[PDB]
């Protein structure tokens, strides 16, 4: 963002932007954490089994939105809804950021 | 505190085609001596590294049990891939008479009365697993009184 | 020569990772300085340094200003631009003038502020680079012990400082010993000594214990709070969001030795770990170990936990010289009181019966129903004021009739207990003889009068400190009335 | 030194181990320069008071 | 003297009397004995008590305000 991007070789300083970005996404909101989370808010719970299967081998409480085609065993507080509509995901992700605001207070 | 305890070390192998390469395995197990008790198996390439690495899972691998003045609460079964464990309370039975891998995970769970024997393919593994599903499924009073009959008294009279 | 400003530039350049442009601005007013002391007059003197040569031209500079104040250094805008019509406010017009000689006098001169120079870019820039060092555990060397202070050598000629305060109570340092401490402060004080090194502090723990203990430099564990005795005892409170990690357990580490190896470079200071938790009062438990807490009380108001032990205890609870309440009191933040069982029933029996008192006496009930208002958990008249309806209408045997004449009652012995106060000196005594003194209004004399202030001999007695959280009372205006008291009081 | 190279660090020269001295004279007498003569052999550079 | 380089925290003063020296910058025993009894008066949370302190402790070692 500011220093080596250019200071050696040219070419090579396109593989760590190369490098970087796919990085940023992987990595996208976790650098800022720090830690283990507390909770976890899931919108699909067969989709992203592994970490439903990940946060049950801690004490993670999750929140999952789960379709009727996955099994509503390890998530704690089990939401039912559908989860492939665009407009179905603003609903639940408008409402758990707006709480959230209010719980930070 | 913890006091960990290790039961036995095995020398496993596997063959590639410059030869046979060997590790070791060497479950062991952990407890507090007062209901808290955990396994751990663990495998590397060298006995400090495999026993460090049973231990190290051992930790986080601890289950709370709920038993009576070093004996347990009742007979219980331990059935667990050709291992039977049979566990008898043995109210003051003077002492933990079981065999090996039992005499280790009764020992650093606490009790110290139990009558025990385990029936089938008497394996180390297989054993230590038996006793810890047996040990975990078994009941205090108190969960028994308050899911049946609501009184702790009448239930044992 | 030529070269050689070239090659020394090129040198301090590399050696220092200091822009060159840096140096020769330095080395520019190094030599106009120099400059000025050769003249009897006080002149103004740019020098300018050729960056390719390392010639330099030194002019009488005269700062392009607005208004002359100083003849000798200053020009008017006017006067500047009849010699160059592209001059500004703030620009310098020239004058030749025979450039100072380079002996061993500007030499030494220029090698003072390149000196100084490093220290504001170099040492500066090293200082930003351990951002971490600048709050971590900072390593010197004891250069020198005074009284007051002991001065710490870190490298680079970078000096650091222990306070008095910032020592722990049984520390011996030489001349010559490796010390560690947190660098708590980073002031400006280049000449001698920024930096300021603790060893007291509650932060020399959290940070030993983020060295000692991987799990907390990984963030798995927080440290939420520590308290701390410096050389005696200490408290921390610690949490972890994973449940398979016992935080109190990877703080002790393999039989005491984490807790030790901190305890040790802590003079032997002893160090207890406390699981946090969310609720205060199991919090408090957890904070008074190794005293087995039998039951606690929680005033919110008063921001207040009355703490029951056991008789056998209680010597424990306290600790010597009060040192465990007090510790606990400073990891929670609550108020901690330590009393026996026995002590805390008839402190209850004493507030019920005061309460009962009060009741009976103000509102006008018989005492059986003074009980159940206390035992419905009434304690004041302002509860029985001010609470919903809703809560009052719940005790057994009030119908909305008798919960809003209670509350009138409330509220007419509320009013009652300020006006009898008014009445004798509030609005009467202290609204005259107190209110002599400069600034005080009606307002404010009611409410010294609601801290016992009721005459201007009673302000005149009091302290800034006494008077500090009446509302609308600053410091200032508290001293300014409590000495127009005085004036009147002892020396009318 | 490798300080004897500070006046090369702002002039240069070559090295300031030769002692640097200015000819100053003795005392026991006062007085007022009354008149100074300057006497140049010839080719030598006339400075500015000569 | 040696007597006057000495810091007021070592006079034994009430810990009332201590904090309103502090808090006029009064650090050392020479700067208290130029002070006036009028002008320690005027301080912040200084009491008539306190003032008759001050004076007993520096009539104990053989100093006067206003000195």
């Amino acid at each position: 963002q500011d220093g080596t991007f250019d200071k050696l070789t040219k070419k090579e300083a396109l593989m760590r932007t190369r490098e970087l970005e796919k990085l940023e996404n992987s990595l996208g909101g976790i650098k800022d954490m720090g830690g283990l989370p507390d909770a976890l808010f899931v919108i699909d719970a067969d989709h992203e089994h592994i970490a439903i299967k990940e946060a049950n081998n801690l004490g993670i409480p999750v929140f999952a939105i789960v379709d009727t085609n996955s099994d509503p065993d390890g998530v704690d507080f089990v939401i039912p809804g559908n989860d492939d509509a665009i407009r179905a995901v603003t609903l639940y992700l408008g409402a758990v950021a707006a709480t959230v605001r209010e719980g930070r207070s | 505190e913890l006091q960990e305890k290790l039961i036995a070390v095995n020398r496993v192998s596997k063959t590639v085609k410059g030869g046979r390469i060997f590790s070791f395995t060497a479950l062991t197990v952990v407890g507090d001596g007062n209901g808290r008790v955990g396994f751990g198996y663990g495998k590397a390439r060298e006995v400090p590294a495999a026993i460090q690495k049973a231990m190290e899972k051992a930790r986080r691998n601890m289950i709370n049990v709920a038993l009576n003045n070093g004996t347990l609460q009742h007979p219980v079964k331990g059935v667990h891939t050709g291992s039977r464990v049979f566990m008898q309370p043995a109210s003051e039975g003077t002492g933990i008479i079981a065999g090996g891998a039992m005499r280790a995970v009764l020992e650093v769970a606490g009790v110290h009365n139990v009558l025990a024997k385990a029936y089938g393919s008497t394996n180390p593994i297989n054993v230590v697993r038996a006793t810890i599903d047996g040990l975990e499924n078994m009941n205090s009073p108190e969960m028994v009184a308050a899911k049946r009959g609501k009184s702790v008294e009448e239930i044992l009279g | 020569m030529n070269k050689e400003i070239l090659a020394v530039v090129e040198a301090v350049s590399n050696e220092k990772a200091l822009p060159r442009e840096k140096i020769f601005e330095a080395l520019e007013s190094a030599l106009a300085t120099a400059t000025k002391k050769k003249y009897e007059q006080e002149i103004d003197v740019r020098v300018q340094i050729d960056r390719k040569s390392g010639d330099f031209d030194t002019f009488r500079r005269w700062l392009v200003v607005d208004e002359v104040t100083q003849p000798t250094k200053e020009i008017t805008l006017e006067a500047a631009r009849y010699e160059d019509e592209s001059l500004n406010l703030g620009d310098y017009v020239e004058d030749q003038i025979e450039s100072v000689t380079f002996d061993r006098i500007t030499t030494q001169t220029a090698k003072q502020v390149i000196v100084q120079k490093v220290r504001e870019a170099e040492r500066a820039m090293v200082v930003d680079q351990f951002r971490e060092h600048e709050g971590e555990i900072i390593t010197g060397v004891v250069k020198k012990v005074n009284r007051d202070n002991i001065s710490l050598d870190l490298g680079n000629n970078a000096e650091a400082v222990i306070l008095r305060e910032d020592m722990l109570p049984r520390e011996n340092f030489r001349p010559g010993d490796r010390v560690r401490g947190v660098l708590y402060s980073v002031r400006p004080e280049a000449r001698g000594a920024q930096l300021f090194v603790t060893r007291s502090k509650p932060e020399m723990l959290i940070e030993l214990f983020r060295i000692e203990v991987p799990e907390i430099g990984e963030e798995v564990i927080e440290i939420k709070a520590a308290a701390r005795d410096p050389g005696s005892r200490a408290k921390i409170a610690v949490k972890t969001n994973d449940k398979r990690i016992d935080p109190v357990g990877a703080c002790v580490g393999m039989r005491g030795a984490r807790v030790q190896a901190v305890s040790t470079e802590l003079g032997g200071e002893r160090i207890d770990i406390v699981l946090w938790d969310d609720n205060p009062a199991q919090f408090v438990i957890n904070a008074m170990a190794p005293a087995d807490v039998a039951s606690i009380v929680v005033d919110e108001d008063k921001h207040t936990m009355d703490i029951a032990v056991e008789a056998g205890n209680l010597a424990q609870a306290i600790g010597r010289n009060g040192q465990n309440v007090r510790l606990a009191s400073q990891l929670s933040g609550w108020e901690l009181n330590v009393m026996t069982v026995d002590d805390l029933q008839a402190k209850h029996q004493a507030e019920a019966h005061a309460a009962i008192d009060t009741f009976t006496k103000y509102l006008d009930i018989d005492e059986d129903f003074a009980t159940v208002l206390v035992e419905e958990g009434f304690s004041t008249l302002e509860e029985l004021a001010y609470v919903p309806m809703k809560e009052l209408l719940e005790i057994e045997g009030l119908d909305e009739p008798t919960v809003e004449a209670l509350r009138e009652r409330a509220k007419n012995a509320l009013a009652t207990i300020a006006q009898a106060q008014e009445e004798s000196l509030g609005d009467n005594k202290p609204a005259d003889d107190l209110l002599n003194l400069e600034g005080v209004d009606r307002d404010l004399a009611f409410k010294l009068a609601a801290r016992g202030v009721c005459t201007l001999e009673d302000l005149a007695e009091q302290g800034i400190d006494d008077l500090a959280d009446i509302e609308g009372l600053t410091d200032e205006k508290a001293g300014a009335l409590i000495m127009a008291a005085r004036n009147i009081c002892w020396f009318g | 030194t490798p300080e004897e190279k500070l006046l090369r660090a702002i002039f240069g020269e070559k090295a300031s181990d030769v002692k640097d001295s200015s000819l100053r004279v003795p005392n026991g007498v006062s007085g007022t320069v009354i008149d100074v003569q300057v006497f140049t052999r010839d080719g030598v550079e006339k400075d500015k008071r000569a | 003297d040696p007597i006057l380089l000495r810091p007021v925290d070592d006079l034994e003063l009430t810990v009332r009397s201590a904090n309103c020296l502090k808090a006029e910058a009064i650090h050392y025993i020479g700067d208290l004995v130029q002070r006036t009894e009028v002008e320690l008066l005027k301080t912040p949370n200084l009491g008539k008590k306190s003032l008759t302190e001050i004076k007993d402790v520096l009539a104990s070692r053989g100093l006067s305000l206003g000195m």
